[PDB]
């Protein structure tokens, strides 16, 4: 499919569940083939969006 | 011969009035002389027994649009016998004519012609001094800091007259100059 | 007004909202009109019908899509509407000098012009329309081609009231179709026949002047709309001194032979086109064209009370030096 | 034909011959179509194998 | 006397060559080449681009010895920057300079033979030349214009299987050279079309600035990689061929011997190549590894600040010269102190060689002019900067 | 006239086959792209297999390959040589410098594209284009020649 | 005075220069290659060898999720020696830094790989395609949709090439 | 022959101006019959054109500037003498207002 | 005044009458370093820069 631009296609990916105050996002599973690592403090109840990938991380606890 | 040996001997042997400015470093021995003593200095360096500079590498030219003597022609020389490299440079001007060295090194004719082509520095008693690199009818000297990179005129084919014609330049996309220079330097 | 939005200095990379659908731009006037249009930056669309390499010499005019050749079918109305869809001005130069086994004089000029005018009216976005006919375009003229031009230029006005009509007269240029065959024919034989017998005066014009007049009419949204100009040269020549001013640079041996007008017209038609209609691609006529002889029966001088170059503040080029200089390659 | 290595969704078939010490006639294509075949029908997965970029067949590259 | 002009379009004259020469009916009296047909304007363009953005201009100067000019530019930048280079980088740079020498000598010899009239060695030399163009295509992307040699070290490390293939090529390259030489040295037509043609004396070659093969043809044992050895050349042992009388044939024999010496040097570099880093640890002119720029803040900062601004060479001015296959290729940098070169004059060896055509083609016949053009191996990218 | 339409179709196909199976390009290489185009004519990527042989003169050459930077001083010569060519007269712009500016594209003495001097039909981009790229460009030119119903257009006009 | 005056050697030399021994020896060498196997390859069916580092078509990669890798960092535009890349950017309502116009003039491009090795996110790459041969000039002005189409087409091979040489540099 | 050294005084500059103008005139017929133009332009008006071009720089005072201008004059003349300049380049090269500027563009 | 060097420069004569501005660029507010000061430049007012009607490139 190609009618879905990345704008409305990245929003359909459910937010990641992770424990802890911060999470490290690297993009690809291989660090060298992803983006520079991006530690994000996911303390707000809204999911924290990685600035490079656009992936959203939310805190499972609390 | 050793680089410092050329320094000492040449500075001692040379007439004192010829060399205005002279420099010693690992980059290269430099003799900055006046515009009128250049021919005599080159002749001395060509014929002297200890300093036998037989081949002229090239005649350079640097434009400094911030000093009275705007241009600076650089003569790179090489002594094949003694395995040394000396560099002689002088200062020029838009209208000042500097003596040629074609009599000493016949290969310098094309370099002098291209220096005249690029910087507009005339050479005294140079046989057949004319533009060598730029096209026919070219206006302006491209290597000056004043000359725009894209030039002043274009080239295209015009159908009403079955020939290739010239117009003032009309760039489809301007040259984007990126200013990367930063402080703390 | 809304169109013709200037942008930057006039030149190759300039901008002008004169996106135009010039018909018949693969001909003689087209390579000059398109050059004039694209020299000042305006986009031009060149719809062709023949082989795809016919308009490839027009792409040199513009800058990366300012000259877009497109294919159409004159017999199909939809395609000729599709080619002019993104256009705000239409110039029509479609016209055949001679008969064709597929297209007659009426079909080549009158019917095509009527269809183009009706399609332009239907589109509704053509703010300026120009259709070009010949000078001696009287309805009663013996020549068939001139009658078709008259019918086309009268039908266009009814279709579009604000449509200018441009009327050049035997334009001469590097690949024109009245002087080049003469020099060619002289090269093989050199006797240079005169069908009219001389004393048939007319006004030749330089094709660059015609293109300049057309572009100037495009660039003035004033007292030009609807008017029918009569384009002509600065001097009133006739076939004799025209032949002399041709032959002077050509040189070698000058020879003149006079053919009586009626016997010449009675001889040219049978050999050229009276019964040979089986092969569709019949050879193109030489200077013995049947209707070109009929067009020479009367003087085609410009009307004294009609529009001229001086009404549109430009001067014709002198047809003695540069305009005729292209004959050196013939000499 | 020493060996036939895989096929393509477009129908063009891929062969392979192994030499001894000198290059030549290693691997080529038999295009399915004949209307001048546009000289460019190999997909991305089989493009690397054909140009000796990768030793993977291309069917394995899809997985 | 009439003055007809050249400009043939087939690659006999290497193209883009305009030659207006006056003859005495059969014998040429003065040939005046008209250069400038390929003056792109590199010297003016270098001043407008960073020290890294200007590197690929040097690939486009002498486009048969692409890595030879990059070598000179990198050495000039290093001399201005005072940057040390690891041994592995020096060894691979020497190896690829020798490969450029082989490529340029092969191309020169076979274009010269094509000009004379021999056709077979041309195709054999190109089927050889492809096997080194693919070596270039392996270490970097492009086959011809490979920006492999950077000012710091080299662009990136050699692939795993490159050394084995290079050795395999060098196993048979000598036999291929012998096969090519079989048809030219012993052939009697080749001697009569080259012997006593374009004689240059050592004093006259020195006067006209004929550094290169045209100098060693005249009996002068002047080699820039022996007189002023720059990279790892003292460790490598090779002989410098010197002609006895330089006239279009001792130059050819010298080129054969230099091809063999380049093969020997390549073998020595292959055997003696050490292991270690390829780019200097200064990190002011060398970028960080892709795994480090994505993990370390300083590495990313350096990558960002050198892939846009580039390194700033301290204000000075130097002249460097390397033994390019054509001859003495020299780059004269004047550094303003900013990240862009103030002036970069390029001393093309072909300039003086083409200048010296006028006297070399004196009182010769017309058919003894194409052989003079071929025997000096002039390409107009460098002649017209 | 449907009965003859088969005859015109066959004549057109024969003419296109004749013009495609034998193309005699004229080498106008004047920069480093000439070396790659010379490798294309070499033993490996044989051009002579496809009926392509280079000609030394424009008076007997089918198409023209512009390979290399086109300076201001050479553009009149390029146009003059292009003028002395027969009717088909195709032009191929090999290399990045030839098909619009190039690495320089900003110079007092560089023509920003050979398409400002001669009408170009096929653009082969690359700096320098691979021999396979030039072969693909020539195949594209051959495909373009196939789309020529020149006899049919003459019949219909 | 170059002399070869000996009774036996004069006969030996005067025969070699009379029966064309050198010509025959150089003639029999070509016949050896006449029967040898050829080195050519039929291009349309068999392609020449390449390398994982080859520099060909530009492509704009995207994350496996579907979000494009380009973050409008404009390092590629700044490092491009030919000045072929033009970039325009703005912040989408999602707040992500993305490109709206990212067009490469492939007629100015020199295929040097400086743009590819300057990306901090591997957004742009040079795929193994080398078969552009467009018939129109303005078709060579790739405009961020041709880039993305190339990235989608060659992704399964660009990823393999990148992961194969990721150990280098 | 070789380039003259310089001019110390303005009298030598005027002498060089006169010599250049004379040489340009003695070279006027060869450029008339090498470009194949006889009736389009008479040789007389080219003399007036050259005189006007020379008189254009009448306000120059530095002898060195005069010398370099004259040298450029010989360079252009020699270029024209050879069949090197493009065809009819020479004839093209050598041949209130406020509202007019306002109606065209803002930059006048 | 004293445009003799301008006359001999060879540049198109219509560009000799251009009005220019001479100034020393000031330190940028976004940075605190003063390593880009004390250098004077001539500012030709190249105001006219339209937009190419094919791709949005800035023509001049
Ligand atoms: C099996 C069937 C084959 C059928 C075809 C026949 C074989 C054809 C083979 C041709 C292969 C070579 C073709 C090359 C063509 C050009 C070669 C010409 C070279 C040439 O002319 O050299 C000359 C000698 O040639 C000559 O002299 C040639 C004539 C041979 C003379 C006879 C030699 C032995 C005589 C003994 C007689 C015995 C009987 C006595 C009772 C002199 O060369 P140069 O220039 O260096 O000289 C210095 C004087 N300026
Ligand atoms: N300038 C002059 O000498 C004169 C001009 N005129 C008028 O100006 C026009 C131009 O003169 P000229 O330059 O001689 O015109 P041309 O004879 O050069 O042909 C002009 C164009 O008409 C096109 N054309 C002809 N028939 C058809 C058709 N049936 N359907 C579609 N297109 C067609 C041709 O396309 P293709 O080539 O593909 O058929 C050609 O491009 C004349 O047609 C005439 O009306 C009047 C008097 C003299
Ligand atoms: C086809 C033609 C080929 C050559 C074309 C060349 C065209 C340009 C010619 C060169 C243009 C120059 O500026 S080159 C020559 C430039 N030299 C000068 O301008 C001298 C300055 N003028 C004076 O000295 C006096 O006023 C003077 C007017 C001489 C007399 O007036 P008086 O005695 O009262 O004093
Ligand atoms: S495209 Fe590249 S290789 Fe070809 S001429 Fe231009 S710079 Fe040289
Ligand atoms: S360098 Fe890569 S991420 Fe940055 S703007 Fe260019 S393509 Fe996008
Ligand atoms: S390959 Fe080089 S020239 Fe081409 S876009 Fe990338 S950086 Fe620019
Ligand atoms: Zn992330």
């Amino acid at each position: 499919r190609s009618k879905k631009s990345p704008m409305e296609l990245i929003s359909e990916v459910p937010p990641i569940k992770v424990d802890g105050r911060i999470v490290a996002c690297e993009g690809d599973t291989n660090p060298a083939l992803g983006h520079p690592i991006e530690f994000i403090c996911l303390d707000l109840n809204e999911p924290a969006i990685c600035k490079y990938c656009g992936l959203r991380y939310v805190q499972d606890h609390h | 011969m050793d680089n410092q040996f050329i320094f000492k001997y040449s500075w001692e042997t040379l007439p004192k009035k010829w060399v205005k400015k002279m420099e010693r470093s690992e980059h290269g021995n430099r003799f900055d002389t006046n515009t009128d003593y250049l021919f005599q200095l080159l002749c001395f360096l060509k014929l002297h027994t200890y300093t036998r500079v037989q081949v002229l590498i090239d005649i350079c030219g640097v434009d400094y649009p911030s000093r009275k003597r705007r241009f600076e022609v650089v003569y790179n020389l090489l002594s094949t016998r003694y395995n040394s490299r000396i560099r002689v440079q002088t200062s020029a001007d838009e209208v000042t004519r500097i003596s040629s060295v074609v009599s000493l090194f016949p290969s310098a004719g094309w370099w002098e012609r291209e220096v005249w082509d690029m910087f507009g520095v005339s050479f005294i008693n140079h046989p057949d001094l004319r533009r060598i690199l730029t096209d026919y009818g070219f206006e302006g000297h491209p290597l000056r800091k004043d000359f725009p990179l894209s030039g002043y005129v274009q080239v295209r084919y015009d159908d009403p007259e079955k020939r290739v014609v010239s117009e003032p330049i009309e760039m489809t996309q301007e040259f984007r100059y990126f200013d990367f220079a930063s402080p703390w330097e | 007004v809304g169109h013709l939005a200037r942008k930057g200095t006039g030149g190759r990379s300039s901008v002008s909202g004169i996106v135009a659908t010039v018909f018949g731009a693969t001909g003689f006037l087209g390579r000059y009109l398109v050059q004039q249009l694209a020299k000042m930056g305006s986009q031009v669309l060149v719809p062709f019908r023949g082989s795809e390499d016919s308009p490839r010499h027009l792409k040199l005019m513009g800058d990366l899509g300012q000259v877009v050749p497109m294919k159409f079918d004159p017999r199909d109305e939809d395609s000729i509407k599709a080619v002019m869809a993104k256009a705000n001005v239409v110039i029509n130069l479609i016209g055949r000098e001679y008969e064709t086994r597929n297209f007659s004089f009426e079909d080549a000029n009158h019917h095509i012009a009527e269809k183009l005018a009706l399609v332009a009216k239907e589109h509704g976005g053509i703010m300026r329309y120009i259709q070009v006919s010949c000078l001696g375009a009287s309805v009663s003229s013996p020549s068939r081609m001139l009658r078709a031009k008259a019918a086309a230029e009268e039908a266009v006005l009814n279709a579009l009231p604000e449509a200018t009509i441009m009327r050049p007269a035997t334009m001469i240029g590097t690949e024109d179709r009245i002087l080049n065959p003469w020099s060619m024919f002289v090269k093989k034989y050199g006797f240079l026949p005169l069908i009219g017998g001389g004393t048939t005066k007319f006004q030749p014009v330089y094709v660059v002047d015609v293109a300049a007049a057309i572009v100037a009419a495009l660039k003035d949204d004033g007292s030009s709309m609807g008017k029918t100009y009569e384009l002509g040269g600065p001097d009133v020549f006739t076939t004799h001194e025209l032949a002399e001013i041709m032959y002077d640079m050509i040189r070698e041996w000058p020879r003149y032979v006079k053919l009586p007008f009626p016997i010449a017209k009675a001889m040219a038609a049978p050999r050229d086109f009276m019964v040979n209609k089986v092969p569709f691609p019949l050879p193109s006529p030489q200077i013995f064209n049947l209707d070109q002889i009929n067009a020479l029966t009367t003087d085609t001088l410009v009307s004294d009370n009609a529009l001229k170059f001086q009404d549109l503040d430009l001067v014709p080029h002198k047809l003695k030096g540069y305009p005729v200089e292209f004959l050196i390659q013939y000499r | 034909g020493a060996t036939l290595v895989g096929v393509d969704k477009f129908g063009n078939k891929y062969y392979q011959k192994l030499g001894d010490t000198q290059y030549g006639r290693h691997r080529w294509v038999e295009y399915a179509s004949k209307d001048r075949y546009n000289a460019s029908q190999v997909p991305a997965e089989w493009h690397g194998w054909l140009h000796f970029i990768t030793d993977h067949t291309g069917d394995e590259l899809l997985s | 006397n009439f003055t007809l002009n050249f400009g043939p379009q087939h690659p006999a004259a290497h193209g883009v060559l305009r030659l207006v020469l006056e003859m005495n009916g059969e014998v040429v009296e003065r040939a005046e080449p008209h250069i400038g047909l390929l003056h792109r304007g590199t010297e003016k363009l270098i001043e407008y681009k960073t020290y890294l953005q200007a590197l690929p201009y040097f690939d486009r100067l002498d486009y048969v010895s692409m890595m030879a000019q990059e070598h000179a530019y990198s050495l000039a930048v290093e001399k201005l920057l005072n940057c040390e280079v690891p041994l592995r980088a020096q060894y691979i740079r020497v190896l690829f300079c020798e490969i450029t020498r082989i490529l340029n000598h092969l191309l020169a010899l076979t274009t010269h033979a094509m000009d004379v009239g021999a056709l077979t060695p041309f195709l054999w030399a190109f089927e050889e030349r492809e096997k080194l163009l693919e070596f270039y295509e392996r270490v970097s992307g492009a086959r011809m214009h490979a920006s492999f040699i950077r000012p710091g070290g080299v662009a990136q490390d050699l692939p795993l299987g490159l050394c084995r293939d290079i050795d395999s090529f060098t196993q048979q390259f000598a036999s291929r050279i012998d096969e090519l030489e079989e048809m030219l040295t012993g052939n009697r037509i080749w001697k009569q079309r080259l012997v006593d043609i374009g004689t240059v004396t050592a004093q006259q070659a020195k006067d006209w600035g004929f550094s290169g093969v045209m100098l060693r043809g005249s009996g002068v044992c002047w080699d820039l990689r022996r007189a002023a050895p720059y990279d790892v050349y003292d460790q490598l042992d090779f002989d410098v061929p010197v002609g006895t009388r330089g006239d279009c044939y001792d130059r050819y024999c010298i080129r054969i011997e230099e091809m063999r010496q380049s093969l020997r040097i390549i073998v020595q570099c292959l055997n003696q190549m050490p292991s270690g880093m390829i780019k200097a640890d200064d990190r002011k002119l060398c970028p960080p590894s892709r795994c480090r720029m994505k993990l370390s803040m300083e590495s990313l900062i350096h990558h960002f600040e050198l892939y846009t601004e580039g390194f700033s060479v301290p204000a000075s001015s130097t002249y460097t010269a390397v033994e390019a296959p054509k001859g003495e290729f020299g780059v004269f940098l004047v550094s303003n102190g900013s990240n862009r070169p103030y002036r970069c004059k390029i001393r093309a060896p072909g300039f003086a060689h083409s200048q010296g055509l006028d006297f070399m083609s004196k009182h010769h016949m017309l058919a003894d002019v194409v052989t003079i053009i071929g025997t000096q191996d002039i390409v107009f990218g460098e002649v017209d900067r | 006239s449907k009965a003859a339409e088969f005859v015109i179709s066959k004549v057109d196909d024969l003419m296109n086959w004749a013009r495609t199976g034998s193309i005699w390009p004229m080498t106008f290489g004047l920069a480093c792209c000439a070396v790659e185009m010379m490798h294309t004519g070499a033993a490996r990527y044989d051009l002579d297999r496809f009926g392509i042989i280079f000609r030394p003169s424009p008076r007997q050459s089918d198409c023209m390959i512009v390979a290399g930077t086109l300076t201001n001083k050479m553009a009149p010569a390029l146009r003059k040589v292009y003028d002395q060519m027969p009717e088909p007269r195709w032009v191929i712009s090999m290399g990045s410098c030839a098909n619009g500016g190039g690495y320089y594209h900003y110079s007092y003495s560089v023509v920003r594209g050979c398409d400002r001097i001669v009408p170009v039909d096929i653009y082969v981009p690359g700096c320098p284009p691979t021999a396979e790229a030039l072969l693909y460009g020539l195949l594209q030119l051959q495909k373009k020649i196939n789309r020529r119903k020149d006899f049919l257009h003459w019949w219909n006009k | 005075k170059e002399i070869s005056k000996d009774w036996n050697t004069v006969f030996e030399r005067s025969i070699n220069t009379l029966f064309l021994t050198e010509m025959v020896r150089g003639l029999s060498l070509t016949l050896k290659y006449f029967f040898d196997p050829k080195v050519t390859i039929n291009y349309p069916f068999e392609k020449g060898p390449l390398s994982p580092r080859f520099r060909g078509e530009h492509a704009l990669r995207r994350y496996p999720t579907g979000e494009e890798r380009c973050i409008a960092c404009k390092l590629c535009e700044a490092v491009c020696p030919a000045q072929a890349i033009t970039i325009e950017a703005e912040e989408r309502e999602d707040g992500s830094r993305r490109t709206t116009r990212y067009d490469i003039d492939m007629t100015k491009c020199i295929y040097c790989g400086f743009c590819q090795e300057a990306c901090p996110v591997d957004a742009i790459v040079e795929g193994p395609n080398f078969e552009f041969a467009t018939e129109t000039h303005e078709e060579l002005l790739y405009d961020k949709e041709k880039l993305l189409e190339n990235g989608d087409r060659w992704e399964t091979e660009i990823a393999e090439n990148l992961r194969s040489e990721s150990l280098y540099r | 022959i070789g380039v003259p050294p310089n001019s110390a005084n303005l009298t030598e500059a005027r002498r060089r101006v006169f010599d250049f103008f004379r040489a340009a005139c003695r070279s006027i017929p060869t450029i008339m019959d090498i470009y194949n133009l006889q009736d389009v332009v008479a040789p007389s008006q080219l003399r007036y054109a050259i005189s006007a071009q020379i008189r254009n720089n009448a306000h120059i005072t530095d002898p060195k500037v005069i010398d370099l201008l004259i040298f450029k004059g010989m360079e252009e003349l020699t270029d024209i003498v050879d069949h090197a300049k493009q065809r009819h380049h020479i004839i093209g090269q050598y041949v209130t207002d406020f509202l007019k500027n306002f109606y065209t563009s803002n930059y006048f | 005044k004293r445009g003799e060097i301008g006359k001999v420069s060879g540049i198109p004569e219509e560009h000799l009458s251009r009005k220019v501005i001479i100034y020393s660029p000031a330190r940028t507010a976004t940075q605190s370093g003063s390593g880009k000061l004390g250098k004077w430049k001539i500012n030709f007012v190249s105001t006219l820069k339209w937009e190419n009607p094919l791709m949005g490139w800035t023509s001049t």
